[PDB]
């Protein structure tokens, strides 16, 4: 007559690693690593991303007349951009502080365009003749919508003394720049003065630019650069514009109210209408495991990121044969 | 045929974790002890449920924007998560590590305090056989056997039915 | 009777940590393993001193001294500040769990080695209660329980009386 | 007769956590969070702070009329601002490399102010009424004590060649200053001169300043900026002024000695007489446990911040009643 | 003739980490277990090449690299490295502390095991003396004591002479 | 007749810690903290580093006549400069962009100095008369070797405008310059004209500089400056100069390109034809151990550097006879 004392053993191979034993079998077991993302984009705590595809931010705010697919999204939590998107600056030139500008842009809780110096208010200046081969519009010579290349009219261009004062109750975005020709015959027939500037004056903003009338290697085609400028106008705060040439004025500015920091990802994925509190530029992650091995550029309350395969703690007992 | 504890585990003992096993005249079978199993089962799940549970997570976005002038911020930016994701890695890996050591060793532990609790009810009625089980000094029916895994065994019914036996050898 | 460590600790022996309590015909008593007990808080205490003392401070001064265009490099330092807080959160929870687990093991496996110590010692000359008491089979005076927590015990020296007392069943 | 073996038990109620058990009442237990904080700012390593009451760091360089002089602070350890000071720039304008230079007199070994360029000094031009409504020092029209606003005397305004070699043997930061006017009429009506410049020059210092005239939003009543730069002049070399208008020279120089680096702190916690080695903006810490949950922005050598209630280690026995 | 478990090592047993000391008429000698001592010494190689080969090494290069207008950043990388040469310290002294505890207690316990191992085959055939030792209430010769170390000593055959040495005293 | 249980002992005297324990004496023990280096300097994977005896980058790549002995090497690991060159800018000035550089050129793949202007082709100008004090080779007045100090010739200096066209298919670093002078008739004296300039212009790049006329301290007798500034010419594009005085032109680019990147490393340790996959300042450590306490600045797939004097982990029995 015997009485034993034993344990549990199964039909399970799921192994362990201990710290003095390597490959142990165990009864049940407890993998903590995620490695399951959904392969799509996805919104952020029930707030979309803003997908810019194949279209640059500096595009997206200035109106590139090749992007002009989306000005009309109120809230984001984070930017989606192509990793090298085709529509940037159509005009060649350089974008001033533009990582800032579009951390800044990482996330936003209400966007809207506005126009703050209508284009039809151009009383002494030529509006509608500055275009370009470089930013052309389905074939036609164009230029970014957002901002105006004026022109002299009537071989003349008046010095300009426009301001503007931000009569709403959030701040605004402003942009505009700066048009440097190649020679002081191109200078004269564009704007009539041989020597210009552009003074912008808020109380924060102490500006004034000057044209660089140099000779560059043509980049799309055009030698001319084009600079662009930017800004936060508070509420009741005034932007002062003065000018007499190369001036790319604003038409339109952006009502920005930033309650938020995010980051810009760089994917191709395509947006599949799901929600997730953490995402990644290759798919979402819905998990509570402590730990993922999937992509390092995570946006979101995520597990840790480890360089490991397996993380699996031992639940049961030893398994026998 | 039968085995023990010692000699490895039961595949036919499906009731719980830890368990026993006897042999009267009346037949064999397996019985799960589930104290025993259940203070496993809460432990094991409280440790996995800490480990996770433990977790601080905040809400973090790791995209980099740094430009072709700013390769030095982009560097330090790079050490510091290269740095974190080293530590994380090391530190979860071993973390698995000791606690799937000292897993095992709890299970051992529970086994053999099983073992010990039978040692003490039965005391000189049964032979321990060096395996994880105990040879009857007297004959226990398959309802004696409730009474060793019940902790209601009364060990003076046998004491001397034992000692007969016992000295018959 | 009254209860060993099987059944919880005793409020009455208030100049230790681990000990024995005796009944005899003199009366009754609890005693502390002096020598014991003050190792184990030595090593406890060493424990807790390590967990300070292994903490290299240095001076170091968290500020934040960015202006409006450097917001990136203040997300930069703020992903850091978080980065190590998340890692020493999650490690000192983690430590305090598993030292704590350790902790409580350390005084189980101590009071049952004391235990033991007395079970090898008395043999057959007491019955084991299950509860960690012993009920001799012969009578065992102040000094004969002096000896027994000395580890100097005369089996032999009460051989004779006890064999009869079981005998007497 | 009977022995039995048994453990301690006593009224704590002390509870620890295990990783396989919640809430274990024990003997003895021992927590090494730290979280008392002594309600009060003091010393670090028996130097005392610098707190600037409402006056900003950029004031008391300057000497904003409404910030005390109390230069009887020779040496601090660090550095209290209030959130948002309300005396920082008077009149309106930019601080060069601000955040840098606050960074750098985070702990000063040793400093002293020190006339450099003394104001009677100022013959041919009007030293004494370079003064404006918005830096009132007592309901009457003042300006920075620190830095003189010169101006044209007897309708000229010749131009300025000042030098100054730093005969002593430690570091001196020098400041200065320039004013950008609204218009040509101002301009001239202070500076005699219509275009202007400011060169100053170091043996590392090769600095060009032109004033930029344009119309801004007023702020403090002024429409006119004022741009301040510092330099760190090391000894035995000299600095050279050149100017011939819109410049905001020196007075005083600051003698300084640097081997340390500490941090501003923004509290409001009053100072307590009280002797540290580790500070946070609301309360210092003593007892150097090795963890602490009462504020991230500590400074000195303290404790590692986490975010936790308690950390409690189990040191007795599990606790029977 | 020497002391075992509760009491110190022995520098005369060379072949091995744990084993045996016997003593008989024929003459007294050690032998190591080599099946246990293995078993440790590929658990514990395993156990220094676990805190060696689970660090994840990525090439970095530190370098202070920053201007006199750059000293915000300065600091920031400063603060940085020294938070990782904190945690990392940290980390490895108290890993090697838990370690180095969990190392000796396994030993231990590896120890108590065997003891256990001869305990069950010796049963009363010998006196458990209280420090590691066994006395025979027989004799043992060299034959019977391997016997004893490999697992296969024959009980019965020695009640014959046991009892009555036991009845002796 | 007795057998009993029991444990190895030796003549080991090695300690360890414990949680509990302190000072503990094992039979064997393992060091898990690497304290050994070579003393040298050596190979990175196979690669040499860049030795640069007293000169500095800056007089590297310029061509400082005081160090003309590493004008060889195509392929570098890691940049080895001593803690301050001596021979860095003979001429006192500025190198814009000067770290940024340099950590461009912490490790370079393969690298090959070219000449893109050649001295010769100045036919109006003069070339060979740019050489001064403050830069002496052979006691004699010398000057930068890899760019040409242009001064008017026949007391004219006509407007440069030279240009090149990458023709490598490799990234081409040009570097270039601009002369600060003291007055105007010195100004004159070198150039004809008095009013400077220097237009630059590749596709990204759209600099113009003007020279700063002040006055400043002698620095290797000299109180002229230069300012020297650099540029990644990518394949098939062209840089455009242009410029009527003032101008430091280039001699040599440099093919370059990299793919790794490095650290620039201040030692004086000299190279021992070792290699090795870490290295540091005082010497390399060729180990696999976790955990190091060398010095911090390594550079390489180093250990975990640790502020400890030994990590000893048990690995024997406790040793007690
Ligand atoms: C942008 O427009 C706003 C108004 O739409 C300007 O703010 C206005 O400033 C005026 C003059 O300071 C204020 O009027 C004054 O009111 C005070 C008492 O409040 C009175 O003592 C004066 O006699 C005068 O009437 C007016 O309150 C204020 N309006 C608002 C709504 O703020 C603002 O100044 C403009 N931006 C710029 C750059 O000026
Ligand atoms: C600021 O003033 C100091 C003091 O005059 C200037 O330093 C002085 O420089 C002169 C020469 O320019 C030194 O005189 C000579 O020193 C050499 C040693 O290098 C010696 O061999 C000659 O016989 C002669 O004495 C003088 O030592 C030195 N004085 C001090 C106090 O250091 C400094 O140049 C001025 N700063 C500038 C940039 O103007
Ligand atoms: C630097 O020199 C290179 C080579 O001379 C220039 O690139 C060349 O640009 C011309 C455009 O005039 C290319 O010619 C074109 O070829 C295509 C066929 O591929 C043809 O369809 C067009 O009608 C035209 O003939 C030429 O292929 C191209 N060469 C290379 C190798 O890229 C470059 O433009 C010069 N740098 C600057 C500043 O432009
Ligand atoms: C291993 O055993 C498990 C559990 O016995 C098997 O899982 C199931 O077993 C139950 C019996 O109650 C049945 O529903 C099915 O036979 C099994 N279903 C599934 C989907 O698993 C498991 O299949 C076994 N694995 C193997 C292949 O050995
Ligand atoms: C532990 O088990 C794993 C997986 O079963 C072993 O991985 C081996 O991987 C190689 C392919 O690179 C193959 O030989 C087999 O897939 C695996 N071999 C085995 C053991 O089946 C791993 O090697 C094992 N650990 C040890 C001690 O080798
Ligand atoms: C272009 O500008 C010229 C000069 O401003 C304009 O000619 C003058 O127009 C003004 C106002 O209409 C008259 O008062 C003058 O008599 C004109 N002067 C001369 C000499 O012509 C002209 O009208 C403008 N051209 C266009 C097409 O608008
Ligand atoms: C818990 O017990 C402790 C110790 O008995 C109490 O603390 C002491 O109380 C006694 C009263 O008998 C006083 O003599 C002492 O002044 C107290 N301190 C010391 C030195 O122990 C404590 O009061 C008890 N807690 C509760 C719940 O009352
Ligand atoms: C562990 O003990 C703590 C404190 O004694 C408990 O904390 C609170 O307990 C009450 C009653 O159970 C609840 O109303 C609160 O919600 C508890 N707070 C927390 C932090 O949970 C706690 O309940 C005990 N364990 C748990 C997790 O319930
Ligand atoms: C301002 O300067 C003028 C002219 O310099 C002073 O008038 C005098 O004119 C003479 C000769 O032109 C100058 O040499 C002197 O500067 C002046 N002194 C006299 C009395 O001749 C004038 O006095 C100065 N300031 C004012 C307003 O008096
Ligand atoms: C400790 O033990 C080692 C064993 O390796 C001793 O080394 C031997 O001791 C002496 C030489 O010192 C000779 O008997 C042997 O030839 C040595 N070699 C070996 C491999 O045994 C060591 O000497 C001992 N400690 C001291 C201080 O001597
Ligand atoms: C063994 O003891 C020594 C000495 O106590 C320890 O080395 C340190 O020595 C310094 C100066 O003599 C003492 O102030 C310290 O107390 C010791 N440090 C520590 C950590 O206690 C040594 O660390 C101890 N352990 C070992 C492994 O030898
Ligand atoms: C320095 O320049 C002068 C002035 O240009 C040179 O003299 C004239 O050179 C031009 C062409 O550069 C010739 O057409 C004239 O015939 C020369 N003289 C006259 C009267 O104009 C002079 O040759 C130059 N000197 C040197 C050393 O070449
Ligand atoms: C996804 O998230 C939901 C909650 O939103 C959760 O309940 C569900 O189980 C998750 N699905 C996965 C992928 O496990
Ligand atoms: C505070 O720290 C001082 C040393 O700085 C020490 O003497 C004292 O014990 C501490 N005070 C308490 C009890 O918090
Ligand atoms: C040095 O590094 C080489 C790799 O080239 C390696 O094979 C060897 O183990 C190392 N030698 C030692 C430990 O000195």
């Amino acid at each position: 007559d015997q009485i034993c004392i034993g344990y549990h053993a199964n039909n399970s191979t799921e192994q362990v690693d201990t710290i003095m034993e390597k490959n142990v079998t165990v009864t049940h077991a407890q993998d903590i690593l995620e490695k399951t993302h959904n392969g799509k984009l996805c919104d952020l705590d029930g707030v979309k991303p803003l997908i810019l595809r194949d279209c640059s931010v500096a595009g997206w705010l200035l109106g590139n007349p090749m992007c002009d697919e989306f000005i009309n999204v109120p809230e984001w939590s984070y930017i989606v951009e192509k990793a090298n998107p085709a529509n940037d600056l159509c005009y060649p030139g350089n974008f001033n502080d533009y990582e800032e500008l579009k951390h800044l842009l990482s996330r936003i809780n209400h966007f809207e365009k506005i126009q703050i110096i209508p284009k039809s208010s151009w009383s002494d200046h030529e509006a509608s003749s500055g275009v370009s081969s470089a930013c052309p519009y389905q074939g036609t010579p164009s230029f970014f919508r957002n901002v105006i290349w004026l022109i002299k009219k009537n071989n003349t261009y008046p010095t300009i003394k426009r301001s503007y004062n931000n009569t709403n109750q959030e701040d605004l975005l402003i942009l505009w720049g700066i048009h440097h020709s190649n020679d002081a015959a191109e200078q004269t027939k564009l704007y009539q003065n041989p020597t210009t500037y552009i003074s912008v004056g808020t109380s924060t903003l102490n500006q004034r630019l000057v044209p660089k009338i140099a000779t560059r290697s043509k980049v799309n085609g055009q030698s001319g650069r084009m600079d662009f400028f930017w800004t936060i106008l508070k509420p009741n705060d005034a932007i002062n514009f003065e000018s007499n040439g190369n001036f790319i004025a604003p038409e339109y500015a952006y009502k920005i109210v930033k309650k938020g920091d995010s980051a810009i990802m760089k994917s191709e994925v395509e947006y599949g209408n799901c929600n997730t509190k953490c995402q990644t530029p290759i798919g979402a992650i819905n998990s509570s495991m402590p730990f993922h091995n999937i992509h390092p550029l995570t946006i979101g309350e995520c597990p840790k990121y480890v360089k490991s395969n397996k993380l699996v703690l031992a639940t049961g007992l030893r398994n026998s044969p | 045929a039968i085995a023990g504890f010692i000699e490895g585990g039961w595949q036919g003992m499906v009731d719980g974790w830890y368990g026993y096993h006897h042999s009267n005249e009346q037949g064999s079978g397996y019985a799960a002890d589930k104290e025993s199993t259940q203070k496993a089962i809460d432990g094991v799940t409280n440790k996995v449920n800490s480990i996770i549970d433990k977790m601080n997570t905040q809400f973090e976005a790791v995209g980099r924007e740094f430009n072709n002038l700013e390769r030095r911020i982009e560097n330090l930016n790079k050490k510091m998560e290269d740095g974190f994701l080293d530590v994380w890695t090391y530190n979860a890996e071993l973390l698995v590590l000791m606690e799937n050591e000292r897993t095992l060793d709890f299970h051992d532990s529970n086994v053999k305090n099983l073992y010990d609790k039978v040692r003490l009810q039965l005391r000189d009625n049964a032979k321990e056989l060096g395996n994880g089980c105990f040879e009857f000094y007297h004959k226990c029916d398959n309802e004696c056997m409730e009474s060793v895994r019940n902790g209601t065994y009364d060990y003076p019914q046998y004491s001397e039915e034992a000692r007969l036996k016992r000295e018959e050898i």
